[PDB]
Formats: C-alpha cells, structure tokens, sequence
C-alpha cells in the first residue's frame, strides 16, 4: 500500500479568506464550509462512511487568523510576487453531439489562492449548471483548483474558460470547440 | 463511520 | 497588490498499510516554506530565518511536543483506518474506445486513440498490439488526467501507417478489471 | 458522590486578556497560562497524576477572541456596569508572634475580570514572597480571586491590601493587625 | 469605562458518582447570561435576547449538536475518572486548637474558641460539649473558610459563663479523621 | 495521569 492523506487549511488577506481540507491520494475528500459551519463531501457517498466536527476546523481556522497577524509584523516587508495559474481546459468523457457533457477548466500552479473564473458559452456568461472545487494543494506551496460546465455538445458553438488573478496582466481566455 | 480527527493548530508568539 | 497567506499542509504518508507511518506538518507565509515538523524528527525544523521563533517557542513546550508525535496515531494511523473502508478500496472501471485521426498531414491515417477514461484508481496499463506483437516504440501519451471528482482519464496513441490485413488492439489492465480488456481495429 | 467540575475561559477587552482553567469543587486544579502557553498547576503535586496539551486551551481562546467582536456589534451599546468587589484579609492559619504565616487577601464578586492589588507592609509596597490566583468562577456570572502575602509575626506592624477596579471610586483598602 | 467581556463556563455535575452525570455549558457577556446548553435538554437555549442567533445557528448543525451531548462522556465522564484518583481521595487533618476570649465587656470571660484549621475536604462537624452535655444553642461562627490552596478552616465559638468545676470539650469529626479530635479547657 | 480533556469552544457568527 502506497497512500497519502494530506489535511491543509489556511487564511488569507486582505480577502479574509480561509480554507480547510482533507485530500486522499491528489483527491478532495471533503472540506469545511466556514461560513456555514458544515462538512461538504467531495462526493455525496462519502457521507455514509465517516462523520467529522466542524467547529473543530473553524478553532484551527481563528487560529491561523492570529498567525498570519503574527507573520505579517515577524517579517516587515515581506510581500512581493505571485504566481500566476496556468489553465487547461477539456472534456470530461468522450465527446458525442447531442450526448450531455462537462467541460473541465483547470487551474493549475498558483498563489495566492483566490481567483476569478468565468465560463463563456458563445462569448457569454453561464451561471447555470456549474461547479467549482475549492483550493486543492500540490508538492508544492501552490494550489489547483477545477472548475465545471455541463453543456450540449454543438459543432456551431464554442466555449471560453476566463480566469483572472493577481499574477495577471489581464484576464486569461481558454478556447475550447467541439471536434469529431 | 468514525470521526476523521484533526490537527491542533498552534499559536504564533 | 499585497497579499499575506499562512498556510499549512499536514501531510500522513502511508507504506504498506499503517506498517510505516510518517507524519510530514510544513508551513508557509506566502510562497515561502519557513517550517516544518518531521515525525521520525520528533520537533520543529525551521526551514528559513522567519521560521525560527516558532520553532524554538514551540520546541521548548515538551507537553506540545507529546502531542505533535503523538498524532501519528491520533490523527494519521486514526483516519486512514476509517477511510480503508471505502477510499483505499474504491475502484472504477474505465471505458475503453478506439479511433484513429491524422493529427498531421492527412490522406489514410496515421494516429490511432486509445481513449480510456472515467477510471479509478490511477494506476492502469495501456498496450497497443500490431498482429499480436506489442507495438512499444510511437506511443504517445496525454498522461494521466485527474478530473478532480475522483476520476481519471487518459489517451495513448499508437503513430502507424495502417496496412490492410492488420489488427490492431488496444489492451487495458486495471485494478477494477477481472481480466485485461481489448479493443480492436 | 457530590462533586463539580468547571471549566471556565474568558477573554477581555480593552485589557486583551484571557484566562483558561479547571476548578474541582470550588477549588482551582489548574490554569493555562496564555502567554507562556504552558499548564499551572495550583498545587505541584497534581502534575504527577495528570496531564493537559495548552494549544488547545490557547485554540479555545482564540475562539472567544473573534466571538467577543461578534458579540460587541451583536448588542450594539451593549455595555454599562460594573461589579465592585468585597475585599477580606486574614490569616491562613492561627497567629503565633515570631511563626511565620501568610495573609490572604480575598477578592470576591466582581466584574470585569482584572485588578490591581498592591500588599502593604507598614504603608510599604510588598513585591516579595507574594502570589496570586487567576480570576476564579462563582455560582454566579462574577468571579473571585485570592492574593496571598508570607510575613513574620509582630505586635507593632499593620498590614494593608489595596485592590483597585473599575468599580471602584478610589482604591478600596482593608487592613490587618495581630491580636493576641 | 467600558469593558466587554465574553466568558463561558463549562459545569460538569456528578451525582454519586459517575452513575448521573449532566453537563451545563453557560455563557455570558459582560454581567449577562445571555445563553446555555443542558445536557438533559440536548440543545442550545437562548436565555436573553442577545443569545438567540447562537442557539438558531448551533441549533441547525446536527453535526455539532452531536459533539455537546457527547462531551459529558468525552470531557465529564472522561475527567471524572482521572481526577478520581487524587482528588476525589484527597484529605488533610485539621490542626485542632482552643482558647477563651471577651469578645465583649470582659472581666472572666464569656467566648469560648474552637479554631479548626489547614484541613481537606470541608465537610467537617464541629460540636461543643459542658462536662459531657452538648452545647446546641450559643454557638456562632465564622463559616467554611476556603483559603483558594486547596485546604479550609473555620472557628467554631461558644457563649458561656465559665464555672470552676466544668470541663468544656470541642469534638471535630471529618473524614480525614479515624477517630473524632477532642480537646477541653 | 491521562490527559484531562477540554471543551471545544464555538463560532459566533
């Protein structure tokens, strides 16, 4: 047996933001939703076989807050650069017109972990029949993070992943056409 | 279905 | 603009079960890792200058120090004895279909696909056959492509120059398969 | 069997402090001490029998840091009185001129949770072979606290305990003097 | 000046032993209890007005809910038991000593002292007896005097007209004591 | 001497 089982969690500013997870071999398994105090399972399945408390995260979480109050005066000009996120965009399973899909924009390598995704169908805004995992952790100090769009596939329409971050000079824009 | 346990933070003096 | 992260990964890494336990805590403020806590260590490490006040405070807490080396049964041996139950033996199988392409100049073909995808776990095996020999020099691979939810997928094309008369077959092994699978063209 | 086990924590403001601790039967186990983040026993022989990890305490606090300002713009114009506090001093145990013995300032039903006791020997500031308690929990909402003060037997000495807080019009002072 | 303080305090209550047990979580802020969690309840009950919010919201996460009403085994049970073996047991003889005084006028003297100090735990009985006859009426005192270290005293005082001839005797009983401490003036 | 367990504070939100 060769596994791993990675918990991470962190807060950011100015955002005033933060995050905690559990990741089973490069997978979510599940992550605490701050503001409603509640466990989500990567997958709704997972539910019936564990269990976990919440409130605990949210301590760790004010914890990290104090931290980085901490690490912000400890360095005295630490700020500086960032990294921008290299994005890639594909579909989920074998593409058949007329036969329901999802297109995957994925965000890689990047901090700090905050981000603007947009999916554009035709140049447009989809708001409907969309997800979004939250930051996920690599080898690294730099996070991933998946974006999802359910769509009908066409050979007349095309689709756009727009992300923007601070690494950006402007928004980024992932092409993607349906081929047979 | 037991608990999946954490990690205790840690305070930064 | 200005941003300020901490940030903390607790990293368990499991070999051959629980057998070999590690427990792996590093921090960072931002892009840089200024810490870290090794189990077959026993305390803090800084890894930079920034890293060493708490290393040395959280060093000198012997009562703190317990815990931490403590959790690699607390937490790390704890949680993957609930999750052996459902996420070490989760399994997918994986659906296997061919085609070809021209991928450059055209007329004939000469890119076949294997596209094997919604799989789990990672692990798998994709040979291509020529009549029965295994063709092992012009594959070509996409790698393999987490979806994110808990699925894979992958394409592993063959470079040929198709002659009629010939059977090409794509082979699949994986851990959610009885017996390899095939497909033929 | 008849017995109480309370945890109490707390955290102040504008003072910034806070306090974490365990009390059997009206008396006080131990406390945490926030800022050395380590446990205190009240009495040295107790740490033989037990044991208790600080961070967590620390977390806990952390928590009641952040719901203290929740709590302040929840009532908005919340704040108002306070509780000044019934000093008592007298002997640890019987007075025998020349035996060595200890006073105990007693500080009880009061709030805010923090005081500024001084010893006074003879009108003098005393700062050696002195102790002190945490704020202690009551039936009640308020708290107690004891002050302690080593000192050598004598028919022409006084003793003074002057406790100051915010309930107070001027510093409050009880005094003490041996009787044979 | 204005102090806000929030303040919570976590009351285990154990009824012969560890057979009934129930929890009492109450908070406060400022001189107000503005909200609490009964074990025998089983959920939060707001108790002012400025403790609403909490009770609906900690109300709603079945998942926390579960967590309290398991913490009179977690913590309560838990501690009990450890605590148990020191505390629990602990005892301290008291340093058992007499003395007249006037108290008022003066000439003879009318205040007979019983001074019972330095013991653990506070229950403890204190009878005053006139050559062999208990004392039940003239009694005063000074109460249980909890000195914060972990040990009490008291005085126990008699009113009398001493006659040339009587024997006077305080008897301590406590359960630190095999056998009841007299003494006699 | 088995560790003496605490009670996990809450949130306000």
């Amino acid at each position: 047996e060769e596994h791993t089982i990675i918990q991470a969690e962190f807060y950011l500013l100015p955002d005033k933001r933060g995050e905690f997870m559990f990741d089973f071999d490069g997978d979510e398994i599940f992550h605490v939703d701050i503001e409603k105090s509640e466990t989500i399972w990567r997958l709704e399945e997972f539910a019936k076989f564990a269990s976990f408390e919440a409130q605990g995260a949210l301590a760790n979480i004010a914890v990290d807050k104090a931290n980085l109050d901490v690490m912000k005066e400890r360095s005295n000009n630490t700020p500086d650069a960032n990294v921008a996120p290299e994005v890639t965009v594909l579909s989920r399973s074998p593409v058949n017109l007329g036969e329901p899909n999802i297109l995957i924009c994925f965000i890689d390598k990047f901090s700090p972990p905050v981000v603007n995704v947009t999916w554009l169908r035709n140049g447009r805004p989809v708001t409907e029949g969309v997800s979004e995992t939250v930051f996920l952790p690599r080898d690294d100090h730099l996070f991933r993070k998946f974006h999802y769009l359910t769509f009908l596939p066409s050979t007349d329409d095309f689709y756009d992943c727009e992300v923007d971050h601070w690494g950006l000079e402007e928004p980024l824009r992932k092409h993607w056409e349906f081929e047979e | 279905a037991d608990l999946i346990a954490y990690f205790k933070a840690a305070t930064k003096f | 603009a200005p941003w300020f992260l901490e940030y903390s990964k607790s990293e368990c890494h499991f070999y051959n079960g629980t057998q070999r336990v590690r427990l792996l805590v590093r921090y960072f403020y931002n892009l840089e890792e200024n810490l870290r806590f090794d189990s077959d260590v026993g305390e803090f490490r800084a890894v930079t200058e920034l890293g060493r006040p708490d290393a040395e405070n959280w060093n000198s807490q012997p009562e703190f120090l317990e815990q931490k080396r403590a959790e690699v049964d607390t937490v790390c041996r704890h949680n993957y004895e609930i999750f052996d139950n459902f996420l070490v033996p989760r399994r997918v199988e994986p659906t296997v279909t061919v085609y070809p392409t021209k991928t450059q100049p055209l007329e004939h073909h000469n890119l076949l696909v294997c596209s094997v995808s919604d799989f789990y776990p990672g692990n798998i095996e994709v040979r291509w056959f020529r009549n029965g020999k295994e063709e092992k020099t012009g594959i070509v691979s996409t790698g393999l492509v987490r979806n994110g939810d808990w699925t894979f997928q992958t394409l592993v094309m063959l470079e040929t120059v198709p002659q009629s008369g010939e059977v090409y077959t794509c082979q699949v092994e994986h851990p959610s398969l009885t017996d390899p699978v095939t497909v033929e063209w």
